[PDB]
């Protein structure tokens, strides 16, 4: 028995959500499917649970705002919220309860992302970081660059084109109200710096805008 | 603040004896020419202390405890112990009682003290015209939240390090008594070099401050001098012992000092002092006090191996009840057996709510409840707490603080009838959710969205009562199960059913504690060859005193005898001629406490000689003790 | 409802070490015992039921018993795929809400960590921006503080935490706290100072710049 | 004391203990503000 989780990247807020959980190796007849969500930072939350007869009951912070249908025909079961906000955004698993043959039985899938906010799709935009000369003096030198104020997650951050990889940390994006943020840098050491080609390479496929803001000292010749 | 001495030496644990010292007034009673006795915190004599110095190879500064009694006994030659620190956990959580001593005035505040790892004082700069002068103050860092504060007479304390033997004796004695904290002290010229004088010395009261504070560890402040680290003390040495709560008689004079002092609980001559309240005892025989012989184990052979609970009503009935309409049934004051249940590896789901099937045979209970019905096959996870599905939601919901147990079984060739079985209903849809133990029998249509159904069938409306029924040739999902749930609960009513590991013994030939039908004490059974009735338990002497009690398991007669009690006696010279004891302990061999055994008891002390002299002091049975070379 | 308190919350062993979760009841459970184990970036697993039997497919390096309201995970011989958070589940009520967890970390060498400040660049302050960002990379272990300090004061509204996992190729961790400022809230600022704290010396990294240049 | 204790928004200064595990002795004062036990059920540290 294993389970798969399905779903659309980013869905525009006050519409009807949709996802799509399929169960394989056993048909859904007997048991009980149940719709777990995660906020990233470690934090699940439990909605609701549907019955045998159809009837459901959820938490009282969503009476009326979540649907859980089921199909014994396809294999399958749905999840559709009504009236999306900003708080639904978190990473939703599908699980199977059920008991046969003297064993406990609780199979999982993988998992799927949907990203809710009141935001539309803004492009990104890159500012390439340098330090200063007042600063304190140390024996690493590090680059970077920050980007904010872009919709949906993930992305492709990377350094150079992927061919840097001297202390190159790929931080995630950060959950807020609207819009999301990106974090990256380089560690290379006081030798390496300024003889290696340094650039911030971050791109945007959803809404067609690529910028790569190499660190050049503004204006050349 | 952060300043720590590591010019500690390391010396091997030794200890010093005290012989009569630690005698001090229980309180301010003025008593003259009387010999009474009283009971307080006092020192044991003859007992071990600990062994601590305060000089420039060992100097010593330990968190030791209060609550076992704090003795107090030091000598001073050049001023080193100014004062005393005391507390609760010694740091700004907890308050802390702190006397200091800057050989001015005996200062004494009780404020939220934080104390370092070794509180010392600084006198220093001693290269040229030293004169003895105070330099440095390392007790505490800071102070808060003040209560009281005592300033005493201002004196001139002479800092001058001298050496040699010391001349002076400083005896304190520190105890906490509802709050109010009494100091005793107590100052004699002495003249020895390391060990304390084993004499006599009584204490009076200095002060008493109501302070008010919880005391649990406490500390002694010492003081520094050389001619930050490496700074030695002068010469000094204390010892701490514990107090314990002994009697003590006490002999008065015509001015009313303590001149005497014999603590009761050391020695049986000792003893004869105390109950004669005479400090000069004649040769003679007198009682001292009682033999008692404790108890080691404590085991409760009271149930017996019969009495097992009829499961077979329970768990392969003929007919159960629905799962919305139930009845609950009582089973107690029988023996339950689940071991065999659990060890058979033929049921589906056998677990237990708060007490584990495991340790069911040793826990304890009042009662046990019983609710059994017969479920489908995806309806066994349903029957739990915190879980959904057709029961769970809508028949019956499981308590959060449940200590039960859920049994599963397939039961598909039990439930298989000639013809189906249609004898149990279930409920399937409702308007809210459940309660712990609530039955609902209303057949009322459940309306799921807001469309009204009028109480007709429709969209999304159905009827809540709906049938069993199943097939053999069906899956696993939709085979019959019948299932049983306990409900275990705890009551004034004392344990009726906990399981005697299905075995019981008895050990003899040893004063233990018993618990039987009919006698609760201590004993120690012996062998015997009565023969008792068959509907008999246990028997009793003439004196109505239980002394024969039967086996629950085996079909063997044995009787208890109670453990050996009696008075202590001993033979005690004159006070002026010698202090030889013979204890004579009553009514007991001289194997279970110069060995003789006698009819009055066993006599240990005196050597049996087989020449016949005249009886000084009389024993019994034409055994007399006396006193020859 | 019955809270797990459990005994660790961070635990570092090596390979081959035995494993001891212990998550003690407030009240007598029995049966009421479950482990689950969620890995970091992948779909939590339930692994021990009723604390008497496993999972199917668990191998038998994964075991545990106990009764009353002391339990005990055992697990013998930790591979380096067994670095997950366990947590323990209860079954007194919905909602089925998780524990804190016990994050389990492969033993390495510990390392000093490095702070650096990031000034804003030419084109916020043309434009009317600024962004003041301190990363912190190459530290081991995870466990180490960072704060904030705004002219000798603590900043903690607007800072967007952003903490990674152990990594696969050294076993280092690193994260990151920016601010989102403007060009009025930037030169109002003199002081501006990012450390870090470790567990092996008392003294942190001490790194700042001067707003002023 | 109304118009002399009080002060704009509130004296919150003035703290007093509401539940202990045992009664108080005569002639006995606690400065203590740690938590202790309430009634019969013991917060076993923290509140709870």
């Amino acid at each position: 028995v294993q389970l798969q989780e399905s779903g659309p990247s980013l869905v525009k807020p006050s519409q009807t959500l949709s996802l799509t959980c399929s169960v394989t190796g056993d048909s859904i007849t007997n048991g009980y499917w149940n719709w777990i969500r995660k906020f990233p930072g470690n934090k699940l939350e439990y909605m609701g649970y549907i019955s045998y007869s159809g009837s459901t009951y959820y938490s009282p912070s969503l009476k009326s705002r979540i649907s859980i249908t089921r199909d014994t025909s396809k294999n399958q079961h749905y999840l559709q919220l009504n009236s999306v906000t900003s708080e639904d955004t978190a990473t939703y698993y599908c699980a199977s309860d059920y008991h046969g043959s003297k064993y406990y039985f609780d199979y999982w899938g993988q998992g799927t992302t949907l990203t809710v906010s009141s935001a539309k799709t803004t492009p990104p935009s890159v500012y390439p970081l340098a330090p200063g000369s007042a600063a304190q003096t140390n024996s690493m030198v590090t680059l970077g660059c920050l980007v904010k104020g872009y919709f949906p997650e993930p992305v492709t951050v990377t350094w150079n084109s992927g061919s840097l990889s001297s202390g190159v940390h790929t931080f995630p994006a950060v959950l807020q109200s609207d819009l999301y943020t990106l974090s990256s840098s380089v560690t290379v050491p006081s030798s390496t710096w300024p003889s290696e080609t340094v650039t911030c390479n971050v791109a945007h496929p959803a809404s067609s805008t690529k910028v790569d803001k190499k660190i050049v000292p503004r204006d050349c010749g | 603040q952060c300043v720590n001495l590591t010019t500690r030496t390391q010396l091997p644990p030794a200890y010093t004896n005290s012989f009569t010292r630690g005698v001090y007034y229980p309180d301010k009673v003025f008593r003259s020419s009387v010999l009474h006795s009283t009971q307080d915190l006092f020192l044991p004599f003859f007992s071990n202390v600990t062994w601590f110095h305060a000089i420039h190879k060992r100097f010593d500064n330990p968190v030791l405890p209060f609550n076992d009694g704090v003795y107090f006994a030091s000598t001073e030659k050049s001023n080193i112990i100014r004062g005393w620190i005391f507390g609760t956990t010694l740091d700004s959580k907890t308050q802390s009682l702190l006397i200091v001593n800057n050989a001015t005035n005996v200062v004494i505040k009780v404020c939220e003290f934080q104390f370092c790892n070794d509180p010392f004082l600084g006198v220093y700069y001693h290269k040229n015209n030293k004169s003895w002068m105070e330099s440095e103050f390392r007790v505490y860092s800071s102070a808060n939240n003040c209560t009281f504060e005592y300033v005493s007479q201002p004196f001139l304390m002479d800092l001058e390090g001298k050496q040699g033997n010391f001349k002076n004796l400083r005896e304190f004695v520190f105890k906490n008594i509802d709050g109010y904290f009494k100091i005793y002290s107590k100052h004699t010229p002495i003249n020895l070099v390391r060990d304390l004088p084993q004499g006599f010395s009584a204490l009076e009261p200095l002060v008493d401050l109501p302070i008010g504070i919880n005391i649990t560890r406490f500390q002694t402040l010492l003081a520094l001098h050389r001619s930050s680290s490496g700074w030695t003390a002068g010469a000094a040495a204390y010892y701490v012992g514990y107090l314990q709560p002994r009697t003590f008689l006490l002999k008065y004079n015509e001015n009313g000092t303590i001149t005497d002092a014999v603590d009761c609980a050391l020695d049986p001559l000792s003893e004869t002092k105390c109950t004669l309240k005479s400090f000069t005892v004649e040769k003679g025989i007198y009682q001292t006090s009682n033999f008692r012989v404790q108890p080691t184990e404590s085991i409760v052979r009271f149930p017996n191996i019969t009495n097992l609970c009829p499961f077979g009503e329970v768990f392969n009935a003929t007919r159960f009840a629905s799962v919305y309409a139930w009845n609950r049934k009582r089973i107690s004051n029988c023996v339950a057996d689940y071991s065999v249940l659990y060890n058979s590896a033929s049921f589906s789901t056998f677990k237990c709510y708060g007490v584990s099937p495991t340790k069911l045979n040793d826990l304890c209970f009042t009662n046990v409840y019983a609710d059994s019905f017969v479920i489908r096959g995806d309806e066994v996870r349903q029957i739990a707490p915190g879980q959904t599905g057709k029961i769970a939601d809508y028949n019956y919901k499981l308590p959060d603080d449940f200590t039960g147990c859920v049994i599963a079984w397939n039961s598909n060739n039990l439930d298989s009838k000639v013809g189906g079985n249609y004898n149990y209903l279930y409920r399937l849809f409702r308007k809210s959710n459940l309660k712990p133990f609530e039955r609902d029998i209303s057949t009322e249509i459940y309306q799921a969205g807001s469309t009204p159904c009028n109480g007709v069938e429709g969209f999304n409306c159905y009827f809540p009562l709906q049938s069993y029924g199943f097939q053999p040739t069906n899956g696993v999902g939709y085979q019959p199960y019948r299932v049983v749930v306990l409900s275990f609960e705890l009551l004034h009513a004392p344990a009726t059913v906990c399981g005697p590991k299905k075995s019981t013994n008895l050990v003899k030939n040893k004063c233990v504690n018993f618990n039987f039908n009919g006698l609760t004490g201590t004993g120690v059974l012996t062998e015997s060859n009565k023969k008792f009735l068959p509907f008999q338990q246990f028997g009793r002497d003439i004196a109505d005193t239980t002394d024969a009690v039967r086996d629950p398991q085996t079909l063997e007669i044995l009787d208890i005898t109670p453990c050996s009690f009696g008075g202590v006696s001993v033979i005690t010279p004159g006070t002026n001629t010698s202090n030889q004891v013979a204890v004579l302990y009553q009514d007991v061999n001289c194997t279970e406490v110069n060995v003789f055994q006698t009819r009055a008891g066993c006599l240990i002390g005196a050597e049996h000689v087989n020449n016949s002299y005249e009886c000084d002091i009389p024993i019994g049975a034409g055994i007399c003790a006396s006193y020859q070379t | 409802d019955i809270v797990m308190t459990q005994s660790h919350k961070f635990m570092s062993t090596s390979v081959g070490h035995r494993v001891s979760i212990t998550c003690k009841a407030s009240q007598d459970v029995g049966n009421d015992v479950a482990w689950y184990q969620q890995k970091p970036g992948q779909s939590p697993k339930l692994l021990i039921y009723w604390a008497s039997t496993r999972h199917t497919g668990v191998p038998d390096r994964f075991t545990g018993s106990g009764s009353g309201t002391d339990f005990t995970l055992t697990i013998s011989n930790v591979q380096s795929e067994d670095l997950a958070d366990y947590f323990c589940q209860q079954y007194n009520r919905y909602p089925y809400t998780f524990g804190g967890g016990t994050k389990l970390e492969i033993k390495r060498a510990d390392a000093a960590p490095t702070v650096s400040i990031f000034p804003p660049s030419s084109e916020q302050l043309t434009s009317g921006g600024a962004s003041v960002v301190c990363f912190l990379n190459n530290f081991y272990p995870k466990d180490i503080n960072v704060k904030w300090k705004i002219d000798g004061s603590e900043r903690q509204n607007g800072v967007l935490n952003s903490w990674t996992d152990q990594d696969s190729k050294d076993s280092t961790y690193s994260m990151s706290s920016t601010l989102t400022l403007t060009k009025d809230e930037y030169e109002r600022h003199n002081s501006y100072t990012c450390e870090a704290t470790h567990k092996t010396s008392t003294s942190p990294i001490v790194k700042s710049f001067n707003r002023n240049e």
